[PDB]
């Protein structure tokens, strides 16, 4: 059914390897809630003062802050993106929007393709 | 008259024994200390 928002959005030349590819990199990437509490070494400092920060409990709050200033409304799949979808199909989702965004930028939507950049040129000497 | 040997350096004690003594490291530290105490919270002591 998503198709329907996807050729409003794009294309239907590169629209199922966009579909494939935010399928199998959001069901890849999926990120859940992972511990960071301080009953369990040191980074750089401008970044261990923010680590140390995001330590404790009592800098969270108890529920999640909703958004309020309002963006995306070129693309408004966020209407449904904000809880229709909670499960692979929101990431799913998230990932194609990044690539509707970058496919009308006009440039590449994944990242392995984006190719190293080789440094054993500099240091192959002897 | 200078003996013609002896650098010195050297006291004598009541039971006529030679004492010789070492330089020590002050305990005053002329740039401020930092440390770590807990993380986010830091100190820098200094001394007049």
């Amino acid at each position: 059914d998503i198709r329907e928002l996807l050729s409003q959005y794009v294309d239907d030349a590169n629209l199922e390897d966009l579909i494939e590819w935010a399928m199998e990199k959001s069901s890849k990437y999926y990120i859940k809630n992972i511990g960071n509490t301080k009953s369990n070494t040191k980074f750089e400092s401008k970044n261990n003062i923010g680590i140390e920060y995001s330590k404790d409990s009592r800098n969270k709050l108890s529920y999640r802050n909703k958004p309020s200033i309002a963006t995306n409304l070129e693309y408004k799949t966020l209407c449904d993106m904000i809880k229709g979808t909670s499960g692979t199909e929101k990431e799913f989702l998230r990932y194609l929007l990044f690539g509707i965004k970058c496919i009308k930028k006009g440039v590449e939507y994944n990242i392995d393709k984006i190719k190293d950049v080789s440094y054993n040129d500099y240091f192959n000497v002897l | 008259y200078l003996v013609p040997n002896v650098i010195g350096g050297v006291f004598i004690n009541k039971q006529s024994v030679e004492k010789v003594g070492i330089n020590l490291v002050e305990k005053i530290t002329t740039w401020p200390k930092f440390r770590v105490v807990k993380p986010n919270s830091f100190t820098f002591s200094f001394s007049s």
